[PDB]
Formats: C-alpha cells, sequence, structure tokens
C-alpha cells in the first residue's frame, strides 16, 4: 500500500559514530515497480505459444 | 495487458497433455535417478576396458 521510511544499517554495528549535521552519502533505493511490469510484460510476450 | 499475454500463454498450456507427460517423467525416475548416474559411471568404467 505504501507508508514509506528510511532505514540505517550498519552491518558492522560499531565503531565511530556520525556526529550531528553529518550526512550519509551511501544509499539505496527500492526496485520500482513499474519496470518490474514492463520486464514481466516483455519477458513474456516473447514467449512463442503456438510453440509452446 | 499483462492479464492478456498470460491468458495467450495459460490458453496454450493443456493440464491433460502436461500431467500425463509430467505423470509419465515421474515414474520413470522415481527412485532410480542415483541409480542411473551410477549405472552411467559403471558403463564410463566398462566403455574405458572395452574400446
Amino acid at each position: 500500500v505504501g507508508e514509506q521510511f528510511i532505514d540505517l544499517t550498519s552491518d558492522s554495528g560499531g565503531g565511530a559514530y556520525f556526529q550531528p549535521g553529518d550526512t550519509i552519502t551511501k544509499a539505496t533505493v527500492p526496485a520500482e515497480v513499474g519496470p518490474a511490469l514492463d520486464a514481466a510484460e516483455k519477458g513474456l510476450a516473447v514467449l512463442p505459444k503456438e510453440k509452446i | 495487458t499483462l492479464f492478456e499475454t498470460i491468458t495467450a500463454i495459460s490458453e496454450q498450456v493443456d493440464p491433460i497433455k502436461l500431467n500425463e507427460t509430467l505423470t509419465a517423467a515421474a515414474q520413470a525416475l522415481d527412485g532410480l535417478g542415483d541409480k542411473f548416474g551410477r549405472s552411467i559411471v559403471d558403463g564410463n568404467a566398462i566403455l574405458a576396458d572395452v574400446n
């Protein structure tokens, strides 16, 4: 449905810590739905069904 | 469009023929895959000794 949020993930979970006013340059974003629908449609549409 | 493509693919697949094909293949291999591979190895040895 939705309800976006941002998660800070650290594999080490220790060591030095961020200070106020800093920036996190490393980032990740989800795979998105529209490209996935396009890829599924184009992958299924090229199969020869009469050959099937 | 996605539903139309999936429907076009699904009309092609027949449950009756697919079912009988898969049933034959499963009865063919049921419990004999390891035996068949060991037999291929044995035949490899037999050919290595016969050739």
